[PDB]
């Protein structure tokens, strides 16, 4: 059976408006382990996405990073969209730069 | 170094 | 202090494809360190941490050797499981496999690892003895049976305490450089206006493993996450009273500190 991935966006280094930065997508937790991971910029995809080597931890559940080079603003808004056969739709997670 | 498996399952 | 390898192998296959793709990667105190995937253009055994180009071509082509013959192993395992569990043609399936040794400070042998499973599920694993098997399942019983007959345990246990230990050893004869390094946390505390939410945040430390307290006595926290840059991150947050900002002490435990931290909001 299946496993329903968890997610977590965040940044790299501590976020500052106007610099440059990388924003991570740790999905873990999932089987099996074919994924689809897309990182959103104000609901678009962004055009190239960093992606790890699928692995497995010694509960024998795999995880990925996805990570992208990004420039927090005022206003835009980051996510990334999971998608997997656990879920019937996509799943989301926004980017909280408090979190 | 890795392991080699014996009987298969 | 104490000291690791594992190799941790998979095996999956999918209604499309015709065969099964394989994949391994090595471990040393859980750093990878090797890897080798089938759907490479040219499979091999590839270097994964610095310190490992220090090994010839003939490591690389004999580790490679042993790779396709566990790529050959899972393909007819994966063959018989698929007939265990009177599954039929059309699914996607997948094995893996967790093998290796655990040592003490003293570099003596603690413990070794040897378990699979499938579909996710624990299928068959090793006992600590190096001698008996565990397996649940019903279907698991005829795999228990057939190595039980065969004597499959005496020789996992010969690589399990000899080779996997051995060749340990040497790795980290060769890592007296990247691996000695443990990162302490550095540890700060941000307020937001919830009643308020303090959070106290833990940056670029290595290994994963670390705890945070809110005291008093003893809350919202994240599971641990790594930085991209080798270092993880975590958080624990409080609501708390407005003005009632300094009863609170948020604490660090981690193996890199000479002692646990203490801070509130400054």
């Amino acid at each position: 059976i299946q496993k329903t991935p968890q997610i977590q966006v965040y940044s790299r280094h501590p976020p500052e408006n106007g610099k440059p930065n990388i924003l991570n997508c740790y999905v873990t937790q999932f089987h099996p382990p074919h994924i689809e991971i897309q990182m959103l910029k104000n609901g678009k995809k962004i055009p190239k996405v960093e992606m790890s080597d699928m692995s497995f931890s010694k509960d024998w559940s795999f995880y990925i990073l996805a990570h992208t080079e990004f420039t927090p603003t005022e206003t835009d808004t980051y996510a990334c969209r999971v998608k997997h056969d656990s879920m019937a739709e996509p799943k989301t997670v926004y980017w909280d730069r408090d979190m | 170094k890795a392991p080699f498996n014996f009987a298969t399952m | 202090g104490p000291h690791s390898m594992r190799y941790f192998e998979t095996a999956v296959s999918r209604p499309g494809l015709e065969e099964p793709r394989y994949i391994s990667v090595g471990y040393v105190d859980n750093k990878e360190f090797v890897r080798f995937d089938s759907d490479a253009e040219n499979p091999r055994y590839e270097p994964r941490a610095p310190w490992m180009e220090q090994e010839g071509p003939e490591y690389w082509e004999r580790e490679t050797q042993k790779a396709k013959g566990q790529e050959q192993w899972f393909r007819v395992s994966l063959r018989n499981l698929l007939g265990y569990y009177n599954q039929s043609a059309g699914g996607s399936h997948t094995l893996q496999q967790m093998s290796g040794c655990d040592l003490g400070s003293d570099w003596r042998l603690l413990r070794g690892y040897l378990q699979f499973a499938y579909e996710g599920r624990d299928y068959i694993a090793l006992n600590e003895d190096l001698k008996t098997w565990t397996a649940a399942d019903m279907a698991a019983q005829i795999t228990r049976r057939k190595w039980e007959q065969s004597g499959a345990a005496e020789h996992y246990k010969a690589y399990l305490e000899g080779e996997c230990v051995e060749w340990l050893h040497r790795y980290l004869k060769n890592g007296n450089a990247t691996l000695l390094r443990t990162d302490s946390p550095k540890a700060h505390v941000t307020h937001h206006p919830r009643e308020v939410t303090l959070r106290c945040w833990a940056l670029g430390f290595y290994p994963a493993d670390i705890t945070l307290t809110w005291q008093g006595e003893e809350m919202e926290l994240v599971e641990t996450r790594p930085a991209g840059d080798g270092t993880f991150q975590k958080w624990a947050s409080v609501v708390v009273p407005l003005g009632k900002e300094q009863n609170y002490t948020c604490r660090v435990y981690h193996e890199g500190l000479p002692e646990p931290l203490t801070l509130r909001w400054e």
